[PDB]
């Protein structure tokens, strides 16, 4: 990055480390994990760091585990404005067969709704943990391979590790 | 935000006076504003636009019913939230 | 009944957050969902917005 | 002391709906077999909601109230059918 380290430095990307030898760094290819991300009006983020842009308005499926079925994530977009290219993230919905075939939903504010009942947080069931995070933003933690980010005003994201 | 003289000719547009009232014209555009002295805007349009163009001064269409088409299009009974 | 409590003067209006506001940004709470004090919403066929605590839906 | 014997929680059953267990608890919670509950909560029958913000209030059918047993103070409301 057109700066200058020594021999046998090691700095690290978020991903991995690499160490300087002979003029040439070397490098690990272990995995690390991903961040599809919702934002804006209708801006997305691949898990493999594609931007791209899709102005629907339908119930869209945003995620999913397509060889077993451990979840599955629905964005759900509408017009946002006056204007037609504004369409923005109302709401999301989080299925998990693991436990009931339940169904939770992420709504318009900081508020949480599984199988239909309003919940206070937190939300301690087996696997998942539903809690705020700056007691203005939700995050759900399903397991060790899997988080999520508020979708009150349209800000999704999520944490994939590499077992996906 | 500068404050220009009048009249003025700029990229197509003369800002003239007629009659003692100010006319904007566009006739490579496509049409002719003008004001009167108490205030009152008026805009004379081609019919280049017959059906295209959607506003607060509504479609050049035929009927005069339809013509409150919102900025998403539908078909408002109210004048108001048009 | 008329109650005894802690209430606010009637120029203003309780919010969730424990202030009381003015009805100008009271949200609304469309099928559930908080919405801000100007969100305009829609689907396809429908057209939907808040104002100042309703939700003014149309078709 | 032992001439002090308060009360904590209060569990309620309504067999009509699910066979539910409603628990009022030591705060102004409530729990509905076992998951915690934000209010309001419109089932069918039962109504949920909080009276000043800082009291809870069940309302089962138009024959049933109840009140907060935070810090103990329960009630009911029973009409003529009983
Ligand atoms: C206006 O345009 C629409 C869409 O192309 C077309 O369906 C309709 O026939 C047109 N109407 C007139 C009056 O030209
Ligand atoms: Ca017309």
């Amino acid at each position: 990055s057109g700066k200058r380290y020594p021999p046998g430095t090691s700095l690290s990307r978020d991903c991995n480390t690499c160490i300087c030898r002979n003029s040439q760094w070397i490098c690990s290819n272990e995995e690390c994990p991903g961040e599809c991300l919702v934002t804006g009006q209708s801006h997305f983020k691949s898990f493999d760091n594609r931007y791209f842009t899709f102005s629907g308005i339908c119930q869209y499926l945003l995620a999913r585990d397509c060889q077993d079925h451990s979840f599955s994530i629905v964005i759900e977009t509408v017009q946002c404005a006056d204007d037609r290219d504004a369409v923005c993230t109302r709401s999301v919905t989080v299925r998990l067969p693991g436990l009931h075939n339940s169904l939770v939903k992420l709504k318009h504010g900081a508020g949480v709704a599984m199988d239909g009942q309003d919940v206070q947080l937190p939300l301690l069931k087996g696997d998942l943990r539903i809690q705020h995070t700056v007691t203005a933003s939700v995050r759900l933690s399903y397991g060790e391979d899997l988080q999520m980010d508020w979708d009150g005003r349209g800000r999704l994201l999520v944490k994939l590790s590499p077992v996906y | 935000d500068q404050r220009v003289s009048m009249p003025y000719a700029s990229k197509g547009l003369y800002l003239e006076t007629e009659a003692g009232y100010y006319k904007l014209s566009g006739e490579a555009y496509g049409f002719v504003a003008r004001i009167d002295g108490s205030g009152n805007f008026q805009v004379l349009l081609s019919d280049r636009y017959f059906n295209k163009t959607c506003g607060l001064c509504g479609n050049f269409n035929i009927f005069a019913e339809d013509d409150f088409m919102t900025q998403e299009g539908t078909l408002t009974s109210d004048p108001y939230d048009f | 009944a008329c109650l005894e409590g802690c209430f606010c003067p009637p120029g203003l209006y309780m919010d969730e957050r424990g202030d009381c506001v003015p009805k100008a940004q009271c949200p609304c709470y469309y099928d559930g969902e908080i919405f801000q004090p100007e969100d305009i919403f829609s689907d396809h066929h429908t057209m939907c917005y808040c104002e100042d605590g309703f939700m003014h839906c149309t078709m």
